[PDB]
């Protein structure tokens, strides 16, 4: 597992585990279980990156080592 | 308690953010992230600010959250920004990028725990 952090537009703060091999898709449905926000209507995004459909966190080199966890945010 | 500043987590495994009692009810916390919640006292940490040498976690400006510790403290426009070292290395952070892990929290909770 490793720790992410996502900010909504509420401003809220969300923590989620997940493993490198996580979709982004699975990570929208950890949105959408945790805080009801349609995987249709959540753009994430890090460091301003979009996060597209289908690739993994790997896929952008967001996941580093434990001590590091990664702040996505909505927009 | 009202109007205090305090760091609290909202689940039970989560982290502590920097809030607001707005209420007592269980507290009804403003936290500066917008999000407002009626949070147990035992999960409220009235300290403000985090002091000097407290094992922190810190949003930087790469947006990784990581540790780090407390090293100083300034007021200006209102607004609290803390100094947090991490690996030898100083910034300053303001006090919405800066919260606790539950291990971080939980060495607080006798000095600073309400109740």
């Amino acid at each position: 597992s490793m720790l992410i952090f996502v900010k909504t537009l509420t401003g809220k703060y969300i923590e989620l585990e997940v493993e490198p091999s996580d979709t982004i898709e699975n990570v929208k449905a950890k949105i959408q279980d945790k805080e009801g926000i349609p995987p249709d209507q959540q753009r994430l995004a890090f460091a301003g990156k979009s996060l597209e459909d289908g690739r993994t966190l790997s896929d952008y080199n967001i996941l580093k080592d434990s001590k590091r966890h990664p702040l996505l945010r909505l927009r | 308690f009202v109007g205090l500043r305090v760091v609290a987590k909202w689940s039970s495994n989560g982290y502590f953010y920097s809030g607001k009692i707005t209420r007592d009810v269980k507290y009804k916390l403003l936290f500066d992230d917008g999000y407002e919640c009626d949070v147990l006292g035992k999960d409220i940490l009235l300290c403000d600010p985090i002091p000097l040498d407290t094992e922190v976690t810190a949003l930087s400006e790469d947006e990784y959250f990581s540790a780090g510790v407390v090293k100083g403290h300034r007021k200006e426009s209102g607004e609290l920004y803390y100094s947090i070292e991490k690996e030898g290395q100083r910034k300053w952070y303001k006090r919405m990028a800066v919260i606790l892990s539950l291990e971080q929290g939980n060495r607080l909770r006798e000095q600073y725990g309400l109740g």
